[PDB]
């Protein structure tokens, strides 16, 4: 566990990153294609 | 050997429920979404509900929200549609519709029922 706070910072861009596209990507592919990115609480989990 | 047949359906009293249902055989059925569109006797076509493939997302007209029910079961392979307190102007053709792309909703209709 020593190493992850001289790593934090790179995680919270990707975090960043994950929401900037999950909120992109929810209102692109959202009328067709309803159960993969639908809602943005599961195209989190399809981005992932 | 895509098939898609019915059953139910006869005399309901104004009052009354009446639970539809639907076989489906030949495809994989697991990765469509399935949808019933009726058909009046003045020729006249006019859309039901839909369901997506995992059974969580549904879609209603406004016309008739609230009222009708519809369900999907995987093991089962066969489609339900559940009504309660119907009206006069339900008097009419019933059918069963696949989509066309995979995955979908909402595109076009290729293999009906009868």
């Amino acid at each position: 566990i020593s190493v992850i706070p001289g790593m934090l910072s790179v995680i919270a861009l990707m975090t960043l990153f994950f929401y900037i596209f999950a909120i992109m990507a929810t209102q692109l592919f959202g009328e067709r294609f309803p159960e993969w990115f639908g809602t943005l609480g599961e195209s989190f989990y399809t981005l992932f | 050997e895509v098939q898609l047949v019915e059953s139910g359906g006869g005399l309901v009293k104004p009052g009354g429920s009446l639970k539809l249902s639907c076989a489906a055989s030949g495809f994989t059925f697991s990765n469509y979404a399935m949808s019933w569109v009726r058909q009046t006797p003045e020729k006249r076509l006019e859309w039901v509900a839909t369901i997506s493939n995992g059974g969580r997302y549904t879609y209603y007209p406004d016309s008739v929200k609230g009222r009708f029910t519809i369900s999907r079961d995987n093991a089962k392979n066969s489609l339900y549609l559940q009504m309660s307190s119907l009206r006069s102007e339900d008097t009419a053709m019933y059918y069963c519709a696949r989509h066309l792309y995979r995955y979908d909703v909402g595109g076009a209709l290729d293999y009906w029922g009868q």
